[PDB]
């Protein structure tokens, strides 16, 4: 008399999770990226990972993906200008 | 080491002039454009707030 | 979508006019008539 165990694996790869409405990808700028409600105000955000245990310490790596662009200028002979932008997060500094 | 194409001098100093002015900028982003954060899990634990 | 970060994005070429369009009118025909044996298409955004 014999019982089942079923498994999978998967190397070589990272989760994802999309921040669009319908999961798809219809472009670089996800339509709910400019929703209003999420772009006019301010908001916190909770996450819980539940995982199977393990034998030593570990380290949960999580990427929030956003848009990260430089411009580059360089009116003169021998002089270069740039303007680096992250948009959700930093942005160089103010005052 | 670093190599330059044998361009002509009257088209490389037209392209010069061209690619100086304040509209003609350059712009680059980041292949994989993300942000990290690593959370320490201790051992035997399953949940992380 | 904000008008207080709308510049900042179209600026950056983030959304907006697209390469064929904000370059100069010399630029583009030099860019289109030296394709060949030097490229110059990986340094302009035109976004999505």
């Amino acid at each position: 008399d014999s019982i089942t165990q079923k498994k999978f694996l998967c190397d070589r790869t990272l989760w994802r999770i999309p921040f669009s409405s319908n999961f798809m990808s219809m472009g670089a700028l996800t339509d709910l990226g400019q929703n209003l409600l999420y772009a006019n105000s301010a908001h916190a955000l909770d996450m819980t990972f539940e995982v199977d245990p393990m034998d030593e310490p570990t380290l949960l790596y999580v990427l929030f993906e956003v848009f990260d662009v430089v411009r580059v200028h360089q009116p003169h002979r021998g002089v270069i200008e740039t303007v680096y932008l992250r948009t959700p997060f930093s942005a160089g500094n103010a005052t | 080491y670093a190599t330059f194409f044998p361009m002509a001098h009257n088209t490389a100093s037209t392209l010069e002039a061209m690619l100086r002015n304040d509209t003609n900028d350059q712009s680059f982003n980041d292949y994989l454009s993300a942000a990290n954060m690593l959370y320490p899990i201790p051992a035997n634990a399953t949940n992380v707030p | 979508a904000t008008p207080s970060m709308m510049p900042q994005w179209s600026y950056m070429h983030i959304s907006g006019q697209d390469a064929s369009e904000y370059l100069s009118p010399g630029l583009v025909q030099f860019a289109r008539a030296t394709e060949t044996y030097f490229s110059l298409n990986n340094k302009f955004r035109n976004p999505t």
